[PDB]
């Protein structure tokens, strides 16, 4: 199970990011499979963002709600993120990951991305 | 051949006491190459209930 950020990693405030994260092993056809998205800044505690479980429920932080809009491309086997709006504090590192089903109970965040580090700035 | 003739003693001569015949050693079914199962990994392996 593989899973890869891509997109771009600089730009100035009063912009929009884009992320796109494009996976292999698990496909959001099945029961159980979510992707979602968790940022971090440099040197503080993580953050979540955005949620898709397979029968596409979009979930969202509702403090950064009115900003995210998360949207899958299944026939491509990719996710794509979008926030619009960044600012220099949104500098972190951008995770995509995993939850899939368990033993007893739904596994979250087990297997993660490799993050895509993101700066606002000029 | 004497309980044939109910009798201790027999007279020259030839006679049809009885009859042979080899039994079956083994029992065997043959049933053609069946291979159509129908889909039960369908309904239980269902994408979404």
């Amino acid at each position: 199970i593989t899973l890869k950020e891509s997109g771009l990693t600089l730009v100035r405030p009063t912009q929009t990011l884009t992320l796109t994260c494009t996976f292999s092993g698990f496909s959001l056809i099945n029961s159980g499979v979510g992707v979602g998205w968790i940022r971090q800044p440099p040197g503080k505690a993580l953050e979540w963002l955005a949620l898709i479980y397979w029968d596409d429920d979009k979930r969202y932080n509702p403090s950064l709600r009115s900003r995210l809009t998360i949207s899958k491309a299944t026939s491509k086997n990719q996710v794509v993120l979008t926030m619009t709006n960044m600012d220099p504090v949104d500098t972190a590192t951008y995770y995509c990951t995993h939850r899939g089903p368990g033993h007893n109970t739904p596994i979250y965040f087990e297997f993660w991305g490799q993050g895509a580090l993101v700066t606002v700035s000029s | 051949t004497k309980c044939t003739l109910k009798s201790f003693t027999v007279e020259k001569g030839i006679y049809q006491t009885s009859n042979f015949r080899v039994q079956p050693t083994e029992s065997i079914v043959r049933f053609p190459n069946i291979t159509n199962l129908c889909p039960f990994d369908e309904v239980f392996n269902a994408t979404r209930f």
